[PDB]
């Protein structure tokens, strides 16, 4: 029941993966970057491409999911 | 099938076969653009992130919207 800003890293990964199965391959990257609820809402495509090494496709899909809970 | 169901390969074929004087397939393959991503891809991304010229970018975005 807990909401976004208070999400743990695993809760963020569950959100991404349960909504878009094609992004599950990037799960460990989210663990590596310690993307918890606060971090998720603070993400953007530039940061994902430059710092997490994500390609544009995946970054845009993730941003689409982030926007829904921000 | 809906664009939302297109794989990265489906997108690659769509792009490479887009009638025009250039070929942007490599640009798309490098960015792992599947159907879902293609629907989210707009001029700002093609131009400011992928370095495409605005004319070509607008036409691609327009083709996608027409197909959908």
């Amino acid at each position: 029941r807990s909401q976004p800003i208070d999400w743990t890293i695993e809760e963020v990964i569950q959100y991404i993966e349960s909504n878009d199965n094609s992004l599950a391959v990037h799960g460990d990257l989210f663990r590596k970057h310690e993307i918890d609820g606060k971090a998720l809402l603070r993400l953007n495509s530039e940061r994902m491409m430059k710092y997490m090494g994500l390609k544009l496709g995946p970054a845009l899909k993730i941003c689409n999911l982030v926007n829904k809970v921000n | 099938p809906p664009i939302s169901s297109w794989s990265v390969d489906d997108v690659s074929n769509f792009i490479r076969e887009l009638p025009g004087c250039q070929d942007y397939v490599d640009d798309f393959i490098q960015q792992e653009i599947d159907g879902q991503a293609l629907l989210l891809l707009k001029e700002k991304h093609l131009v400011n992130a992928m370095g495409m010229k605005l004319g070509p970018a607008r036409k691609i975005v327009a083709k996608v919207e027409s197909i959908k």
